[PDB]
């Protein structure tokens, strides 16, 4: 089992059965076993959403830079006009996300409670651990072994860090995310956080 | 028990039994009564002595070669004002990161010995040292001088510690000589040797 | 010595050290950002 | 009792040393000595931190401070 | 509410001018290069910058020429009371959580009263860092039911 700091004994409440475990808890936030489950689910959801956001706000910048397409940066996408008003799209989002989020919340409370379709009674998801619905959400039927879960959690943590870095990049420098990387490579020892 | 003491005819403290290398029973203030304090202070002294040997040789050797006429390097006091390819704060940050990894590994070794004796990424390579503060291994002890009869190890560690105390004193002396007289350390030595009686204050 | 550490951890000495550090810090901000009434951030 | 008296004597001597030193470095003693009647004695000076330097009045002799 | 901005307050300007005139009255008493004169010259600049900054932040002055604070919750005056309020609440919660967490740790000892006089510094240093996440910690502890005895 991995250790986040050699010479430091891991906390006892982290038995190592969970995926992506390294005994990292200096503040002891997961001392209560109940809090551990909620924190695990929150970490998973935040990781997935941050992964999607970082990918979707990094790739179009590269595509615009190379010359395949012409799309503005990630921060100024709000000024562009669309076929519907922003309030209308927000109303669609607010109604739409409520259903799925309440479904997930209901699963978190009672596992296996919402596995049955509410309109058509003959379709349902197979039993599984909470936070990994499986079934239709895994159309290719990949093996959900522990190694794949560890890979997912590691990528999620890296995505969280990357998103925070992107936000701080835009707040201070005021330039694009990929523009900064090219600026750093031109003169590595003269273009750094120290100068700015 | 019968080893030479710093103050002959006096009674050495009861927590200094002479087992440690370079022990002369000198602790009038009793700053190391507790065993943990003893171990921490021993590690601090060893690190200070090694850094002193590293620094002392880097101050007088360049100035000797400069005054003798071989090189032209500036004074050690003003070496922090010279031109460099990048701002000194960037160099400070890089140094901080590298020395941070090194000193963090060393700190992990002190608290829980034997916890950092294996290569994190190549488990084949290990370090063969057994005592804290003397890592050994191929990385640090290539010539095999760190292992042998206990008497030889004790004598070698004693001579290393004595050289370290001398180096620490010499480095502080160089600093104060240059703050006072306003010239290089070698110039002070030559001025003293020219007229030992009068060339002081 | 151990007694030196034990006497240094007693309530009055520790409280005085903490309050002195606190007062020094507060004077530092009051010197760095003098005559402050509103947050300009 | 003997040792307590010795400690009190030490404290008194420290107080006298402070009083004698402050009049040498932070005082207008010489200017007052050149004109005792029209100059107000002073031996204390305040740091300008929170606007408290208003206590440095014009006591005369080209000096600003608290009149003792 | 009948209040005018600082930048357009004739009484504010009069206060600034009067303070500067009073300060300059004592400057004429010393030689221009002297240390008291140098110290006095630094006071005038401080007053000028203070008045400029007060005018620049959109503070509201009444008929007196003195700024007033609006704490009703207006979005244009959140820096007066709302912004410093949350900071104070966070800091006070940090202090209270640290103090509460220290007492619980030593309550299980045989003589818990002895640790309230000779503070266990190695134990206290560990708890200090834990107060950074006090809002989350208290929110989670309230739901679980461990907040109240
Ligand atoms: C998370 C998140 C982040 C970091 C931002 C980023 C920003 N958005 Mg925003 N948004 C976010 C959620 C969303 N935005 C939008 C649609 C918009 C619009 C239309 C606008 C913003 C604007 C802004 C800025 C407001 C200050 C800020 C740079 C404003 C802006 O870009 O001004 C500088 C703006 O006009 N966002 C939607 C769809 C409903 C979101 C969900
Ligand atoms: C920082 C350097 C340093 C350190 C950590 C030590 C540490 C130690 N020495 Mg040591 N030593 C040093 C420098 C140092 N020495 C030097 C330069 C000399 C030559 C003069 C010696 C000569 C010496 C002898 C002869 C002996 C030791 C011994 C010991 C051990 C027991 C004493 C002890 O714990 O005191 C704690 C030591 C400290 C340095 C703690 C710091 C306390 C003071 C306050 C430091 C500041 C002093 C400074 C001059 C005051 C500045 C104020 C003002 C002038 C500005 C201990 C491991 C004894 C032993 O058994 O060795 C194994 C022993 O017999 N030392
Ligand atoms: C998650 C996530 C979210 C919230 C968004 C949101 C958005 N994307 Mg987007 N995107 C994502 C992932 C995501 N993307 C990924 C993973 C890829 C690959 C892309 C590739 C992509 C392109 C190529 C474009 C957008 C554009 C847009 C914006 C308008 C299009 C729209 O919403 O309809 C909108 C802000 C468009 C845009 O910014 O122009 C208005 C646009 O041209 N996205
Ligand atoms: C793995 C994530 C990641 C990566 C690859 C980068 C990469 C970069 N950052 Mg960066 N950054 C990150 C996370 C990251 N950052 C986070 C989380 C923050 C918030 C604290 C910042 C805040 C930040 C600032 C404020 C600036 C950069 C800048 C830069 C660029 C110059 C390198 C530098 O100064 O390093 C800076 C590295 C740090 C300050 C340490 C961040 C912690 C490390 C990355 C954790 C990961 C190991 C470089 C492309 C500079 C720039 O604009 O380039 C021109 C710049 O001014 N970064
Ligand atoms: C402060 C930064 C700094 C700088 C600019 C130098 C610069 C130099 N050192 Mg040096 N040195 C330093 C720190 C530094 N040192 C430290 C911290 C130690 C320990 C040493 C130990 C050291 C040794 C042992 C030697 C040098 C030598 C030299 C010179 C040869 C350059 C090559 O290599 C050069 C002028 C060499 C020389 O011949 O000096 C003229 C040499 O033999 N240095
Ligand atoms: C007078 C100077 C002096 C002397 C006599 C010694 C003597 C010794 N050192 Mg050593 N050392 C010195 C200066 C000195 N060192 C300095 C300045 C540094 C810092 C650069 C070190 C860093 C150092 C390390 C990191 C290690 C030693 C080790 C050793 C011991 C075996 C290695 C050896 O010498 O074989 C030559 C090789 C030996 C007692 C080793 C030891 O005791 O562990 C077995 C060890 O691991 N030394
Ligand atoms: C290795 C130790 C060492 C050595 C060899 C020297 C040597 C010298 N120092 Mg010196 N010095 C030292 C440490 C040392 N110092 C320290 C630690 C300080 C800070 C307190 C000073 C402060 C100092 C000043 C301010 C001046 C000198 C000067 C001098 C030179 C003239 C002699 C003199 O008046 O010194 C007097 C030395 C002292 C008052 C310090 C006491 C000696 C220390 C404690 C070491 C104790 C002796 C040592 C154990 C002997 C064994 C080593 C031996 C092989 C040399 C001479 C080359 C003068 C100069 O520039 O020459 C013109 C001068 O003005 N030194
Ligand atoms: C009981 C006697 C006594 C008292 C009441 C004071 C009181 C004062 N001294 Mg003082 N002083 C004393 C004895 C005393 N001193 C002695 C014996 C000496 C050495 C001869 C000094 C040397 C001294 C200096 C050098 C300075 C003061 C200063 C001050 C003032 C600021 C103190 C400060 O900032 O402390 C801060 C808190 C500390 C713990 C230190 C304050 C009015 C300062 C002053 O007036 O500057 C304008 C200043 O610079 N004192
Ligand atoms: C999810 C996430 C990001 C979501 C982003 C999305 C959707 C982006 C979307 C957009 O791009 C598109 C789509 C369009 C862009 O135009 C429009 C926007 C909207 C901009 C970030 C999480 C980001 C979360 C972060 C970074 C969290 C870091 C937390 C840390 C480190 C905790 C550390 C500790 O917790 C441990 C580690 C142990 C604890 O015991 C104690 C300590 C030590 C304290
Ligand atoms: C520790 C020290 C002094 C020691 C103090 C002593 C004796 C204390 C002794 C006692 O405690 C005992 C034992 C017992 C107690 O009961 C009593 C006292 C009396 C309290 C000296 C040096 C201590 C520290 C040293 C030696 C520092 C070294 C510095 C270096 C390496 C500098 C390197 C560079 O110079 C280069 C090479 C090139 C330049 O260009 C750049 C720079 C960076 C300047």
């Amino acid at each position: 089992k991995g250790e986040w700091l050699p010479g430091l004994a891991s906390p006892d409440y982290l038995t190592g059965s969970l995926a992506g475990d390294n005994g990292f808890d200096p503040l002891g936030l997961a001392e209560d076993p109940e809090n551990l489950k909620w924190f695990v689910q929150a970490e998973l959801v935040n990781g997935r959403w941050a992964m999607l956001g970082v990918a979707g706000m990094l790739l179009p910048e590269v595509f615009t830079k190379i010359g395949i397409i012409n799309v503005p940066e990630w921060y100024d996408a709000g000024k562009e006009q669309y076929f519907a008003s922003s309030s209308t799209l927000f109303v669609i989002e607010f109604i739409l996300f409520h259903y799925v989020e309440i479904r997930r919340w209901q699963d978190i409370k009672n596992p296996g409670s919402v596995n049955q379709d509410p309109i058509f009674k003959q379709y349902s998801l197979p039993k599984g651990e909470v936070g990994y619905p499986g079934g239709i959400f895994n159309p290719l039927n990949f093996a959900p072994t522990q190694e794949a879960k560890e890979k997912e959690l590691a990528n999620g943590r890296l995505a969280m860090l990357a998103f925070l870095g992107f936000v701080v990049q835009h707040n201070v420098t005021g330039k694009g995310p990929f523009e900064n990387l090219l600026q750093h490579l031109s003169d590595p020892w003269h273009n750094t956080i120290v100068q700015t | 028990p019968d080893r030479p003491i710093w103050f002959p005819g006096s009674t050495p403290p009861e927590w200094l039994d002479g087992s440690l290398p370079g022990d002369f029973g000198f602790d009038p203030l009793g700053l190391s009564s507790d065993p943990d304090s003893l171990k921490w202070n021993v590690q601090a002294e060893i690190v200070h002595c090694r850094w002193a040997m590293l620094g002392a040789a880097g101050i007088f050797i360049p100035e000797f070669l400069t005054k003798i006429g071989i090189l032209n390097t500036p004074s050690w006091y003003t070496a922090g004002e010279q031109e460099y390819f990048t701002d000194k704060t960037t160099l400070f940050v890089v140094e901080l990161i590298l020395i941070g990894w090194a000193e963090g590994r060393r700190w992990a070794d002190i608290i829980k010995p034997g916890s950092v004796n294996t290569d994190p990424v190549f488990p084949n390579n290990k370090l063969t040292g057994t005592d804290v503060g003397y890592p050994g291994g191929l990385w640090f002890d290539p010539l095999g001088w760190g292992s042998g009869s206990p008497a030889k190890l004790k004598e070698l560690r004693t001579k290393e510690i004595k050289n370290g105390r001398l180096a620490m004193l010499a480095v502080m002396g160089a600093w104060f000589q240059h703050i006072y007289t306003g010239t290089g350390p070698i110039d002070n030595l030559f001025a003293h040797l020219a007229d030992p009686g009068h060339a002081t204050i | 010595m151990r007694d030196l550490k034990t006497y240094l951890s007693v309530a009055p000495v520790l409280s005085t050290l903490w309050f002195g550090s606190l007062a020094g810090l507060l004077i530092e901000i009051n010197r760095l950002f003098p005559d402050a009434l509103t947050f300009p951030f | 009792v003997f040792s307590a008296h010795f400690g009190q004597l030490s404290i008194i001597f420290l107080w006298l040393s402070g009083m004698y030193f402050h009049g040498a470095r932070f005082s207008n003693y010489e200017a007052w000595l050149s004109d005792p009647t029209h100059i107000g004695p002073s031996a204390q000076v305040v740091w300008p931190i929170v606007g408290q330097e208003i206590l440095n009045g014009d006591v005369g002799g080209g000096f600003r401070g608290i009149q003792i | 509410s009948g209040l005018t901005p600082c930048k357009d307050s004739k009484q504010f300007a009069k206060r600034e001018k009067q303070q500067i005139k009073k300060l300059e009255s004592s400057l004429k008493l010393y030689a221009p290069e002297s240390a008291p004169a140098l110290a006095l010259n630094a006071q005038i600049e401080k007053t000028k910058r203070r008045f400029d900054n007060y005018g620049k932040y959109g503070l509201l002055c009444g008929s007196d020429g003195l700024p007033h604070l609006i704490v009703n919750g207006d979005q244009r005056h959140w820096g007066e009371f709302i912004t410093p309020g949350i900071l104070f609440l966070y800091i006070a919660g940090w202090i209270g959580w640290v103090g509460r967490s220290y007492l619980i740790a030593i309550s299980g000892e045989k003589k818990p009263a002895m640790k309230e006089i000779i503070i266990d510094v190695p134990l206290a240093s560990r708890i200090i860092f834990r107060g950074f996440i006090w809002p989350v910690a208290a929110y989670r502890e309230f739901l679980n039911g461990d907040l109240i005895a």
